[PDB]
């Protein structure tokens, strides 16, 4: 139809999600609309962001899987590649997508991403060169922002 | 039309991988055990369930997962698939997925769905589980 | 020694390997049984990823630890 | 709109939608779309005895629910 | 391994068995059948009833089952001591054919045979100049040794 296989899939993936949860998120419906998530992620262990919970949403487009979720994180978060809108520049999320790859491996790939940033083609300039000037500096402010805003 | 097995020593998956073996396609799309296929080509050049010539390489293996099939894009099974006039296919890097999906997803990208290989029309083939 | 990994479609295969293996040594395993080549292959535990060079020793992997696998990404 | 099942090189049934009025070949072909066999290396048995390429399955006295056996492509010699 | 492979056979006609034939060991060796097909309906052999022989070689299934008639019948493929002249036993065999599949080719054989090279040159003569006349003696061998 339209939309229709995309209904199907998300559905299987949230009865996936529902049936053995993962360690590192939770994620389902904002409402009665399969279309729209929220999501939360935990902050790797043995990190600035440990003991964080942090919030995001996920919008499907319609021709979902063969276009990529949008996730953007609704909580603060300080890091290179994620700016103060929340938008994640991430390749997976746009030109690197593949359609086999699911909502939790996506959320789980954006964990990854917390502890590995991109500061040589960052999203926010000023916390790139924090993270390249002075590391202790940029752990400082993480842990800091985790402690105001993700817990 | 259950499990993937092996017509010629009609073992299921996990009896072949268990012992070393890998699942094999030919180009023709015609599944066996790997050690099956090689005594095959041993005695003759030709597919055993369709006789087309396979000399030359013309096989690979795939990966399956559970013995039991499905498209990761869809996310249907079999059954599904095959029911709907879909056929389940191969990339020739091995990795499976039905017909529909694969066509779609190169639409938007010349690469594999599951490994990024490059893959083009003429680099996948149906195979006949 | 073995060691779980969770697949791209969600599915657990078992390794056998050492303490002392690299995470190159551990991914061509997963090559062997999945088909995605090395380079493409990311590795996750405890949250983070885990670099080439690196030993299981080094991250604290350990008997029956489980490794997840997404695709290759980047930052940007 | 009758269904038929063919049992395939393996003894496993497959079911093909099909007509009185489908040729041979055209069973053939729905054959193919199924197990990948090409319809020249298809032979056809129903009743003991092959199915030749341009009759129907009318012309057999094939009918909604007879099975047709599948073998490989032979001759005596 | 052939022995197993034969086993697995054996056990799908145990399982699943055939109209077409029977199938199965002579004895305790399993790579030593006896077979049996009957005559197809609507033709010169209805109502007779064909014993074989299936010897399957050692390394089975790459290599073809031996397959010979016990029962005389009269065709232009299949000679007076049995033997069958036909290519899937031996340069178009393949190891995806199984015996019963075999079996129910050997079946068709009967009323399609190949009297262009054939095993005996008489019968296929009398085949191309009187079919009536062929139809007649392989009505009249089943007659004879089928029932
Ligand atoms: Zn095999
Ligand atoms: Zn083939
Ligand atoms: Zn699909
Ligand atoms: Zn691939």
């Amino acid at each position: 139809g339209s939309g229709s296989m995309a209904l199907k899939r998300i559905q299987k993936e949230l009865s996936d999600l529902q049936r053995d949860p993962p360690a590192h998120c939770r994620a389902g419906p904002v409402g009665d609309d399969l279309f729209h998530w929220q999501a939360t992620i935990m902050g790797p262990p043995d990190s600035a962001y440990q003991g964080g919970v942090f919030f995001l949403t996920v919008h499907f487009p319609t021709d979902y899987p063969f276009k990529p979720p949008k996730i953007a994180f609704t909580t603060k978060i300080y890091h290179p590649n994620i700016n103060s809108n929340g938008s994640i520049k991430l390749d997976i999320l746009r030109s690197q997508w593949s359609p086999a790859l699911t909502v939790s491996k996506v959320l789980l790939s954006i964990c990854s991403l917390l502890c590995d940033p991109n500061p040589d083609d960052p999203l926010v300039p000023d916390i790139a060169q924090i993270y390249k000037s002075d590391k202790e500096k940029y752990n400082r402010h993480a842990r800091e922002w985790t402690q105001k805003y993700a817990m | 039309s259950g499990t993937v097995s092996c017509p010629i020593c009609m073992d299921g998956y996990s009896e072949i991988v268990q012992n070393g073996r890998l699942i094999v396609s030919t180009e023709c799309g015609h599944v066996f055990c790997s050690q099956c296929l090689r005594d095959s080509l041993k005695n003759a050049n030709t597919c055993p369930t369709c006789r087309k010539k396979i000399n030359h390489k013309r096989y690979h293996p795939i990966y399956i997962g559970s013995g039991t099939v499905s498209c990761p894009i869809c996310m249907d099974g079999y059954s599904e698939i095959v029911q709907n006039g879909r056929l389940i296919v191969s990339t020739e890097c091995g990795h499976v997925f039905c017909s529909q999906c694969l066509r779609d997803s190169l639409k938007n990208a010349n690469t594999c769905p599951t490994c990024r290989k490059k893959i083009n029309h003429k680099r996948y083939h149906p195979i006949y589980i | 020694m073995q060691i779980f990994v969770k697949t791209l479609t969600g599915k657990t295969i078992t390794l056998e390997v050492e303490p002392s293996d690299t995470i190159e040594n551990v991914k061509a395993k997963i090559q062997d049984k999945e088909g995605i080549p090395p380079d493409q292959q990311r590795l996750i535990f405890a949250g983070k990823q885990l670099e080439d060079g690196r030993t299981l020793s080094d991250y604290n992997i350990q008997k029956e630890s489980t490794l997840h696998l997404v695709l290759r990404l980047r930052g940007g």
